[PDB]
């Protein structure tokens, strides 16, 4: 910073030596190598010429704009924090707005250019993570300061052939005088009072004479460019005329700096640029008779630097403040700050080439109808938009999904909040990508897979809340007609199965998936989701509960997604489907929000048993699940239940339990209405223990597979479980899976011992009961991770002896794991195999690189353990740990544990042993039984067994 | 935000640390130090098994403290201030 001016000149030269020609390619590599480390450590702030070089050279998009493009990538992408982000970057700070209107009208030359010119796949390549780094780099809250704006050729205006008319010659001459009286002002306030004669203390004008004695012969010459400046200002589009009828120190000082109607101010701007068209063109015809070359005004005035724009703009907005003062009007469009901000310019952008799109794909579905016709009139907008529009869109979305997001009352964004009208012509512009990929599956194939992750990202991120309520008609019919669209679709499928089949199965329904999750994060059910929507995903429901009774091969392989996006309509769904009989109590019904006259004519039977009876009451689907875990039946033997039902239950319960009654209301007034949902923490527990009992019946099957996705969706069931159901399943479930592991390791060390082809093939079959074995805590494990990290406190308070037991279950379980390597490199071949990384972070956000064994035994319960041992026999844990560390068998360490039971730890050797001891009897659980020998020996040696395995996990 | 438990890594101790709190205005805050592990809620649940000695749990006088008086004080200029500079000449015949 110190020496940023000849840095930058030296980055200028730099350029243009990379420009340069006679240079051999690898001359030519050295140099923009140089200029990609150079631009990578050197400050943004001192490379905002360079950058107004490059948003000047760039959109040309030649062959040689490679370099320069990939520059302003490298450099977009590092500084997106300096553009984007409104609070000081901690690096290098905010960015300039001078740099702001660099970056946006680089990325609108940027893509009109490439919209322009024929794809090419080197181009399009390399081109689009410019621009998309571009789009991300940029504030779209950003509001540009003129929205209607106009080596370099600048054309100047027809400022001479346009002969200015006599009835504002006048007012020219007028203000050309003015001009001059303003420099004899701007003289006077500087002390130099204008002299008649040649004076000494007018540097800039020595002779300066009032109009009336001044020579016309002199004023001619002086007053020519302001002459040609307003016959410019006629000669464009404007109309410039007195206001007011009519037509040397002019007090009233002129302030360019003051603000004005805003097409009034941006066409003052245009007038600026006008005045660099003027300047550039005669300082490019005396540049071209030195050689050449490119000055910084004469670069286009918009590209131009704020400075000399700003010198310019004062210029240009002294006339127009000149003008508005002495009454004359200019008439050419009202750019609200909207429309300014570049997200809505982009959204402008976006439906435009929306409509364009819709066109192509329409035109392409002709042509691939009849036959195979290669030849498309708009071939170059397909390849443009896959190659370019798709991925832009993708990764804009992506990166301001959180501003977008943002409303003006909940305002997540880190940044500002999205507009009202951007976010319901953004909502309508996902209902017109729903359209183009209506029954359009065929089309574009190969870029399909981009088209549904953009479509996932468009899902996410619409605060529809704003269309439905306070939102345009047009966008929320648009939304209404998408949903009954896929509802009627899946009634299709449902006859069918009993191209919009190709259509359905490329699909794979996950868009409408994400979209009721994100309406389930955000509660945006409430009111997004009703009336027609609510109707049409209820019948929806019945008609893949339907396919779920229905059991052919197609629909049982398609029971994961029908199940998956079945639990997530069933968390953003606005009434109790299950147990409907108080939907007239809800004020959400469609019966109640609707005229018995509107039920009629839309065929509402007044009556959700009636329109949904496939699926009844959850008393009767609770019933058939308690059946169901009673008997013990196969995975196999009734699939649909656990594929649908069960996830539409683990995400309803939950989500309709603080609507229960027995969740406390929010208020005597809001609960007045009996909940449509009676459910209960009993209810929820019951069912968590039906999940557990089918899961430890299903435990020794082999196609018990969908178990780790039943895990998955049971994780928010998991909480506000009953503490007894810890004895009464967990402790069955742990025990009889601590069990098959002990008979597995025991097989395991067998199999190690002996030395053999068919010792080897064995040890293989163990591998396999391994992999399932990981497979059944994947199952098992995950739902008691959030069992004990709720209930931690209880257990750790009231002293639960079925928590200990279970603790010493578990540390068997760990003790198997960890004297098991064949254990531990299934357990990371079974997580790499089936993403178990995955559920096990979802898991630690909401409570192979991790183990869940190890989370589960030696991170969460090993506290309740090492709290259910004392701290005097944690005097003798080291002891026992040596020991292990020698080596010794369980028994052998127990023989001299109990040989040193005498070298217990004392309250008066230490003060930090005397509270420990007071905190340990003052505990209200604690028990003098406690003080027996032989259980003083059991937890010392088991307790001292978990952390000798732990400490050797930690270092290897 | 990345999942880990603990909020800073890799700390060095340096001169050593100190128990803190800034209040903003009208903001009420108990500094429950471990004078007594009986009025040291939660500690139990988080921190006696894991093997963190309460602070001051031996310290039979209460643990004094320091808050900053915000009331202005003339202090003498610091010798390497980022953007003050006091400068002493002596000695000229004409500037005392």
């Amino acid at each position: 910073e110190h020496r940023a001016i000849m840095v930058d000149s030296m980055l200028h030269t730099v350029y243009r030596l990379s420009r340069g020609r006679s240079l051999t390619k690898a001359q030519r590599d050295v140099i923009e190598d140089c200029l990609m480390a150079l631009c990578r450590y050197i400050r943004p702030s001192m490379l905002q010429h360079l950058l107004r070089r490059l948003v000047f050279d760039v959109p040309i998009l030649n062959e040689f704009a490679k370099m320069p493009l990939k520059l302003l990538t490298n450099h977009y992408e590092r500084c997106w924090k300096y553009y984007c982000l409104p609070t000081g970057w901690a690096n290098f700070g905010v960015t300039s707005e001078e740099e702001l209107h660099l970056t946006r009208k680089l990325f609108w030359g940027i893509f009109d250019s490439l919209a322009h010119k024929k794809y090419d796949q080197e181009l399009y390549r390399m081109a689009m993570p410019c621009l998309c780094a571009i789009a991300g780099a940029l504030p779209p809250d950003y509001v540009d300061a003129s929205y209607s704006s106009k080596n370099f050729d600048p054309r100047p205006v027809e400022t001479l052939n346009v002969i200015i008319p006599e009835k504002l010659d006048s007012f020219i001459n007028k203000f050309a005088e003015y001009t001059h009286e303003k420099w004899a002002f701007d003289k006077i306030q500087n002390n130099w009072s204008y002299g008649e004669n040649v004076d000494e203390e007018l540097k800039t004008h020595p002779m300066l004479r009032p109009y009336k004695t001044f020579s016309e012969k002199d004023k001619e010459i002086y007053r020519w460019p302001i002459k040609e400046s307003l016959k410019a200002m006629i000669a464009w589009e404007w109309t410039i005329e007195k206001a007011r009828e009519g037509e040397y120190n002019p007090q009233p000082p002129d302030l360019s700096g003051v603000t004005l109607s805003r097409e009034l101010q941006a066409m003052a701007e245009q007038l600026a640029e006008n005045y660099h068209n003027t300047w550039g063109r005669k300082k490019k015809q005396e540049l071209e008779a030195k050689g050449g070359g490119t000055h910084p005004l004469l670069v286009p005035y918009d590209t131009l630097t704020a400075k000399e724009k700003a010198r310019d703009r004062e210029k240009a907005q002294e006339l127009l403040k000149f003008l508005q003062m002495n009454g004359y009007a200019v008439t050419r469009l009202d750019t609200s700050s909207i429309e300014k901000r570049f997200a809505f310019g982009f959204l402008q952008q976006l439906l435009r080439w929306m409509d364009i799109s819709q066109e192509f794909i329409a035109h392409l579905e002709a042509v691939v109808s009849s036959g195979r016709v290669e030849k498309s009139p708009h071939e170059q907008e397909i390849k443009f938009f896959a190659k370019i529009l798709l991925p832009l869109i993708n990764q804009y979305f992506t990166n301001h999904c959180l501003y977008f997001l943002s409303t003006p009352a909940k305002v997540l964004g880190s940044g500002g909040h999205a507009s009202n009208k951007e976010k319901e012509m953004i909502t309508s512009l996902f209902c017109k990508l729903a359209a183009l990929v209506r029954h359009r599956v065929s089309l574009f194939g190969t870029d399909a897979p981009a088209v549904v992750n953009c479509l996932h990202i468009l899902a996410r991120s619409l605060d529809a809340r704003t269309v439905m309520k306070s939102g345009p008609e047009i966008v929320k019919a648009g939304l209404r007609s998408f949903f009954e669209s896929a509802s009627e679709d899946i009634e299709k499928m449902v006859e069918n199965l009993r191209q919009n089949l190709t259509y359905t199965t490329v699909a794979l329904l996950p868009v409408l998936t994400t979209l009721f999750q994100h309406i389930a994060q955000h509660q945006f059910g409430d009111d997004v989701i009703l009336d027609d929507v609510q109707v049409s995903c209820y019948r929806t429901l019945c008609s893949i509960y339907s396919l779920g009774t229905t059991k052919n091969t197609y629909v049982e392989k398609l029971r994961p997604a029908l199940g998956e996006c079945l639990a997530r309509l069933a968390a953003a769904m606005p009434v109790a489907f299950l147990e409907p009989q108080l939907n007239e109590y809800n004020a959400c019904s469609v019966y109640t929000t609707k005229s018995p006259r509107e039920r009629a004519i839309l065929g509402l039977p007044n009556s959700v048993e009636e329109m949904c009876p496939d699926i009844p009451v959850l008393d009767r689907l609770m019933a058939d699940i308690g059946g169901l875990a009673e008997s013990g039946a196969r995975y196999t033997e009734m699939p649909h239940v656990i594929e649908i039902t069960l996830p539409m239950l683990c995400s309803y319960l939950p989500r309709w339990w603080e609507r229960g009654p027995e969740a406390p209301p929010p208020a005597l007034p809001a609960g007045a209405p009996p909940p449509c949902t009676a459910v209960t923490s009993d209810h929820l527990n019951s069912l968590l223990g039906n999940i557990l009992r089918i899961i430890v019946n299903n435990l020794g099957i082999d196609e018990a597979t969908w178990m780790k996705r039943l895990a998955v969706f049971a994780q928010p069931i998991v909480s506000r479980a009953r503490p007894e159901l810890l004895h009464s399943h967990f402790i069955p479930t742990i025990g009889r899976l601590r069990k098959r592991a002990g008979k597995v390791v025991a097989e395991e060390e067998q199999l190690r011992l002996e030395a053999k082809a068919e010792a080897e093939e064995g040890e293989l079959l163990v591998r396999d009961e391994f992999s399932v074995l990981c497979r059944d805590l994947y199952a098992l494990y995950p739902l008691l991770i959030r069992y004990v990290d709720n209930n931690r406190a209880h257990w750790l308070t009231e002293p639960n002896a079925n928590a200990e037991e279970l603790f010493r279950m578990v540390g068997e379980i760990f003790i198997y794991w960890s004297k098991s390597h064949n254990f531990k490199r299934e357990e990371q071949n079974f997580v790499v195999q089936n993403e178990i990384n995955n559920m096990s972070f979802l898991t630690a956000d909401s409570k192979s690189v991790q183990t869940s064994l190890i989370v589960a035994t030696l991170k969460k319960m090993l506290p309740i353990g090492l709290n259910m041992c004392a701290p005097t026999d944690q005097d003798l844990i080291m002891l026992a740990k040596t020991r292990y560390a020698l080596k010794d068998t369980d028994e052998e360490v127990r023989e001299f544990l109990q040989n040193n039971l005498h070298l217990q730890g004392k309250v008066e050797g230490s003060p930090s042993l005397r509270w420990q001891m007071a905190l340990y009897r003052g505990l209200p659980g604690r028990e003098e039984d406690a003080d027996d020998p032989e259980k003083i020996v059991r937890r010392v040696q088991e307790v001292s067994a978990v952390l000798y395995h732990l400490e050797q996990t930690e270092h290897p | 935000d990345s999942g880990s438990e603990t909020a800073f890594r890799e700390i060095e101790i340096g001169d050593g640390f100190l128990p803190v709190c800034s209040l903003g205005p009208g903001q009420v805050g108990h500094l429950n130090l471990g004078q007594d592990v009986s009025s040291l809620r939660f500690f139990a649940i988080c921190g006696l098994q894991e093997g963190f000695e309460p602070f001051a749990i031996n310290m039979q006088r209460p643990v004094t403290t320091w808050f900053s008086k915000s009331l202005p004080q003339f202090e003498p200029v610091p010798p390497e201030h980022p953007h003050y500079e006091v400068a002493r000449m002596d000695g000229t015949v004409d500037t005392p």
